[PDB]
């Protein structure tokens, strides 16, 4: 789901519900 | 594509004829009536009984089936009970040929061979379903395009059917107004179950029967009525299933289908199918 | 990033035939609308100044009282155009059981609500020079006892009051009937227990159980058919039944459908906005609508004043030129349709006050001061009590002198401007003549109903002895606001009243019928809006660029409910001040 | 109380709710506290806390 | 059952379907509607909405909790993922300050903000509140004239027209925290009365020209003081006469 309604007229979105740079970096030294 | 009558159409639609009964249209099915077998959910006991009896609700059901069964082998209107045209008007064709073709029909009464085998009579509807954004008459809807469904409570018997497009008036003439009110208007329709010992016989001019012995005794209809709406403005402050429980009847009911005659009714039907359909029309 | 969300905002249908589902969205006319009904640009509180000064666009919201509203007046502006067979309907069903099928419909109570008081109108013009029914019908509550009784048993005795409506069918449609009809003489059979019966002293429209205790029985003998005898301790426990259909939803605690309501709340609650989806709505159908935009301007702003000898009013002839001016401006299309019925016209005084009613200003006696009112001539001098009596000659006059049979409503009108010292007796005429139709509805429209009964800058020495007061003049006393003080919507045939209450120029100002000593049930505390509308208000004014969004505020829509807890004035302020920058 | 009928002005108010942005939570609970001592500004940033 | 009896009596007849439902274009059944009337009164406006309307009942969400489980309009799916935009955007509004500058003990509490690092130059007797109303009456007039208003007002400056260019391609200039800071952007004072300034004191010295020229305005009232100097540095990006005085003082370090 994305929507539930709390109650009358309250319409909310629910909430209930490799690093290149490093990659290079720690290569080098 | 111009106004006729009541007679009239039967006396240009029901010009054939045919030899072979059993070839003709007819939808009293007397032999192979299929025992059904009850259905049963939760939003059915709501509105069916409010306040009354079960049965003594159902007994009215009883009844009409049998005028309807007189309305066939007697040519009357004051028996023939509250229905739609293009069941009559495609039911009174498998009569009123067989009037035409020499043939005879009449309302029998069998007791001993409903006493010979089966259970006792009784009606009792194995399925009942409530249906959302569609009116009784078979003319206002448009084709399954600009419905859009809602096959999610079919478990319980809610479906809702929810408009894409705007509808026309009386006048030919959109609105969005009607469809809005559209969306609200629920049927219900219910599927009876009643065995009978009452049955019917064709008797070919001189012949004292032509048509097969039933084996049944038992047969099916369909009733609906179109429902008064809730007071305005009761949606808000309420649930959705605790806002169903408050329509209610004023309306008469009305047969529909008569033992899967036509393989039951359709709501919806393409264009070339609403074309061949015709409905009683006034002016001014 | 800014892929943010749009939405729609605006009502697929028209005005006229809303429903629940279209509650939230808004509509649209020009903005010319407003000098065609609205005269000068003065609107029920700032929505020219602010909303349009921006928007440019006369855009009004749909309220969830608004609608309900509109919902009572349609049937009757629907009985009136259709009336109802009463012998056909049950015929359809048994008389063992009316309540639960005929009763207990929305479309069929107020179907017999809206046609017993009509009959009870044409009555109450006998009873109107009796200082009692002043004080007990002043409201409309009494009333909807008097009616809802006659219903209630109709439900539990049928057998002996179904036989009254049905041959009030025959004597509608038996023509040359010059008799009255059975309502006409069952009410009179009613009021003359009043009188004889209930306390003079001390009988209150606002109390009830204090007058049905007083009133033990009703007693009706009609000559055909009925000697039906009524208890009414029955009905004291509760007073007030209604129709369980109507009135979980219509209004909260709502009763009188056809009398009228009351608006209260705190500031920005939403009244001031209701009424206009109304009386729009109330034009577009062609119903006739009376404008008081704001009492505030009438009763705490100066405007001139004369008094007359014989009469504690204080005439007032600028300001209802200036009125009528829009009344007319609006509703010019109809009223030349509208004839008169000149055995009503020429019956009130050029002060306002008319033949057969009770003095308007009665000699009051406090009790605690123990002087009578009528003393503060003591002070006065013989000069004063000289020119008295050449005002009392000059004042003399009426209009029905100078001004003798007409034709239309306008020619009164017309003569009322041109003319400044006739306008009280034009106007008040007109009230008759209104009141007294059955070509088109009234609707009394007010605003800041709260400011009348509330002291006035209007000065005089006669009232200090009123330590509330303090030396003023109360509007009760001054003309123009006589016509509209009332809260008598029960006397209009086919009739309705709205108030609405302004406390925008005070702080925590808890208002209410407490405050008014003022029936229950008749009124409607405001609350604040919902989420989801509070949504589209947002959305609304973002693309009508009526205020200037940071990227903070675009999402914070469901935010601000918080911060305003659905109340308009806490977010107009955020959306004009840009609070939000600091937090 | 009422939240705009107890807090007047807005400078009282969006302190309070500063935290409900940080949390984007917002109208998922319903709020009741009680608060005595000490003046309005005072009585407000104890609110945050 | 009326209408029912007329037919089967052969008092009403009948015919065939004039109402069909034939696929057309959303502007063709502009020609069969059913106006009142107030779609009549104002035309060119809903003229244009009966093709938006049309559409929307096209793509309608087929979501059980909009129909069946308590009053609501059905919505589009972005006002679930863009829940964050306003927690991710405030604060790029105090992005613009470091924190360091502010990290001592119970001030970062009171002070994060520009706006709230304004007010305490301008307190005169601890009150705040009244500070906070008189610079958002003034600034927020500033935003309505430029919208709503003529320019006469404005006809002095130069950079008039140069600033709504600025507005309209950026909502983000209603936060004042973005209005000074753009402000600041022309106005940071590297040096003054003559000593190098830290980042910590840069920053400072800005606003002390601002507060003191606030109070040397002749107009009575806060709120047509303040209005003048943002005028002064707003609507001359180039000139004022507290940034006249900046650069009059780099030549006194360049020649020195
Ligand atoms: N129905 C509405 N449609 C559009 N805007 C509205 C509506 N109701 C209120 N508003 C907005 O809120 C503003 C004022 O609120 P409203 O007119 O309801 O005053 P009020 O509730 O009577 O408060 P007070 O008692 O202080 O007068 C309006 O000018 C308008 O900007
Ligand atoms: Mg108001």
């Amino acid at each position: 789901e994305k929507f539930r309604v709390l109650a009358k007229k309250t319409t909310i979105p629910n909430r209930r519900l490799m690093p290149p740079i490093e990659q290079f970096r720690t290569y080098t030294k | 594509k111009e106004s006729i009558t009541w007679d009239e159409y039967f006396n240009l639609y029901a010009t054939n004829k045919i030899h072979n009964i059993s070839e003709a249209k007819f939808p009293y099915n007397f032999r192979g009536m299929q025992d059904f077998v009850p259905i049963k959910k939760e939003f059915d006991n709501m509105i069916f009984a409010k306040g009354e009896n079960y049965a003594d609700f159902c007994k009215q059901f009883d009844r009409r089936m049998v005028w309807f069964m007189k309305s066939l082998a007697t040519n009357k209107d004051d028996d023939l009970p509250y229905s739609e045209l293009n069941f009559l008007l495609q039911a009174k064709k498998g009569a009123e040929l067989l009037r035409r073709n020499g043939y005879q029909i009449n309302l029998i009464e069998d007791n001993e061979g409903f006493q010979k085998f089966g259970g006792k009579k009784g009606g009792q509807p194995f399925e009942i379903t409530h249906i959302m954004g569609l009116n009784s008459n078979r003319t206002r809807n448009a084709g399954t395009d600009a419905y859009s469904i809602i096959r999610d409570l079919e478990e319980k018997g809610l479906i809702m059917f929810i408009g894409n497009q705007l509808k026309m008036d009386e006048n030919g003439n959109y609105d969005f107004k009607l469809t809005r009110d559209d969306d609200k208007q629920m049927i219900l329709r219910v599927h009876y179950k009643f065995a009978t010992p009452y049955i019917l016989q064709v008797t070919d001019s001189s012949g004292k029967v032509v048509s097969p012995p039933p084996e049944s005794y038992i047969h099916t209809a369909v009733f609906e009525n179109q429902l008064r709406l809730p007071p305005k403005f009761s949606r808000l402050d309420l649930h959705f299933l605790d806002w169903i429980k408050l329509y209610r009847i004023q309306n008469e009911w009305k047969l529909v289908d008569f033992d899967r005659f036509l393989s039951g009714n359709k709501l919806i039907y393409s264009e070339k199918e609403q074309r061949q359909l015709f409905k009683g029309e006034k002016d001014n | 990033h800014h892929d943010l969300p749009e939405l729609n905002v605006y009502s697929f249908v028209p005005i006229g035939d809303h429903d629940f589902e279209d509650v939230g969205k808004y509509t649209m006319f020009p903005a010319t609308d407003i000098q065609k009904y609205f005269l000068n640009n003065q609107m029920f509180g700032e929505y020219f100044e602010v909303e349009f000064y921006r928007t440019r666009k006369f855009g009004v919201m749909i309220s969830e009282e608004g609608a309900k509203i509109v919902n009572h007046l349609q049937h009757i502006q629907d009985n009136k155009e259709t009336p109802l067979n009463y012998i056909n309907l049950f015929k359809r069903y048994p008389t063992e059981k009316i309540k639960e099928k005929i009763i207990e419909d929305e479309d069929v109570y107020p179907c017999l609500f809206h046609d017993l008081a009509k009959a009870a109108i044409e009555e109450l013009e006998a009873y109107r020079n009796n200082t009692l029914f002043e004080r007990l019908f002043c409201l409309p509550s009494l009333f909807d006892l008097t009616i809802n009784v006659v219903l209630r048993e109709l439900g539990e005795n049928p057998n002996a009051l179904l036989p009254l409506f049905l041959k009030q069918q025959e004597q509608i449609d038996n023509p040359q009937f010059t008799g009255k009809k059975v309502f006409n003489q069952l009410f009179e059979q009613i009021f003359k227990q009043i009188n004889e019966r209930a306390h003079p002293e001390f009988s209150n429209p606002q109390q009830y159980k204090q007058f049905l205790e007083d009133i033990q029985k009703f007693q009706i003998s009609i000559k055909d058919c009925t000697e039906h005898e009524i208890d009414l301790i029955k009905y004291c426990k509760e007073p007030r039944w209604i129709p369980r259909n109507i009135k979980k939803y219509s209004l909260r605690k709502f009763i009188g459908f056809n009398s009228g309501a009351l608006l209260y709340g705190d500031s920005g609650s939403g009244k001031s906005g209701t009424l206009l989806y109304v009386t729009m709505w109330a034009h577009y159908k062609k119903w006739i609508v009376l404008n008081v935009p704001s009492a505030f301007n009438w009763t705490q702003k100066e405007w001139k004043f004369v008094r007359h000898p014989k009469t504690g009013l204080y005439i007032q002839n600028e300001l209802a030129q200036d009125w009528m001016k829009s009344f007319k401006h609006a509703n010019s299309d109809l009223l030349k349709q509208i004839p008169v019925n000149m055995d009503i016209y020429g019956f009130y005084n050029l002060s306002g006050q008319h033949d057969k009613e009770c003095d308007a200003v009665p000699d009051l006696y406090y009790k605690d001061r123990k002087v009578n009112f009528e003393e503060h001539k003591k002070f006065l001098t013989e000069e004063e009590n000289i020119i008295d009596g050449e005002t009392n000659k000059d004042f003399r006059v009426r209009l029905k002198e100078k001004l003798t049979n007409p034709l239309t409503v306008l020619d009164i009108i017309d003569y009322g401007l041109e003319n400044e010292f006739f306008a009280t007796n034009a106007l008040y005429e007109v009230l008759e003549q209104i009141r007294n139709q059955d070509k088109f509805c009234v609707l009394k429209v007010i605003d800041g109903y709260n400011f009348m009964y509330k002291r006035s800058i209007y000065p005089s020495f006669r009232y200090a002895t009123d330590t509330q007061l303090r030396s003023t003049v109360p509007p009760y006393h001054l003309t123009v606001p006589r016509a509209f003080l009332n809260f008598d919507g029960h006397k209009f045939k086919n009739g309705f009243v709205l108030c609405a209450s302004s406390v925008k120029n005070f702080h925590k100002h808890i208002f209410g019928p407490d405050s008014i000593d003022f029936p229950l049930g008749y009124s409607h505390e405001m609350r604040g809006l919902p989420l989801d509308d509070f949504r589209v208000m947002c959305h609304y004014y973002l693309q009508n660029d009526f205020w200037l969004a940071d990227n903070v505020a675009k999402n914070s829509s469901d935010f601000l409910w918080m911060h305003s807890q659905g109340n308009w004035a806490q977010a107009h302020k955020v959306m004009l001040g840009h609070q939000l920058d600091s937090m | 109380e009422i939240f705009y009928r107890y807090f007047t002005h807005s400078y009282n108010r969006n302190i309070a709710l500063k935290p409900m942005l940080l949390s984007t939570q917002y109208c998922e609970y319903d709020l009741h506290f009680y608060v005595r001592g000490g003046g309005v500004m005072g009585q407000s940033h104890a609110c945050q806390i | 059952m009326k209408q029912l009896k007329k037919i089967m009596i052969n008092k009403t007849k009948i015919m065939s379907n004039d109402i069909i439902y034939i696929k057309r274009t959303y502007h063709q059944k502009i020609v069969n509607l059913k106006i009142y009337n107030n779609f009549k009164t104002e035309p060119k406006f809903y003229n244009l909405k009966f093709i938006e309307f049309q559409n929307l009942l096209n793509n309608v969400n087929l979501n059980k909790v909009f129909y069946t489980e308590y009053t609501s309009y059905p919505l589009e799916d972005r006002f679930a993922t863009s829940k964050f935009h306003t927690f991710d955007s405030y604060l790029t509004s105090l992005e613009l300050i470091d924190c360091t500058f502010l990290k001592k003990k119970f001030n970062y509490k009171y002070k994060y903000s520009m706006f709230t690092y304004f007010i305490p130059f301008l307190i005169k007797n601890g009150k705040k509140l009244s500070t906070i109303n008189f610079i958002l009456k003034g600034i927020s007039t500033i935003y309505d004239n430029l919208k709503y208003n003529k320019l006469s007002q404005f006809e002095s400056y130069s950079y008039v027209n140069q600033f709504k260019h600025y507005i309209d391609t950026a909502d983000d200039v209603y936060n004042i925290n973005f209005l000074i800071h753009w402000i600041i952007n022309i106005y940071k004072p590297v040096f003054d009365v003559i000593v190098y300034l830290s980042e910590k004191n840069r920053l400072k010295t800005a606003y002390k020209h601002i507060s003191t020229c606030i109070r040397q305005d002749n107009s009575a009232k806060l709120n047509n003081r303040i209005t003048n100097i943002f005028l002064d540095l707003l609507l001359n990006y180039k000139k004022s006469y507290l940034y006249t005085r900046k650069m009059y003082i780099y030549e006194q370090v360049m020649d020195m």
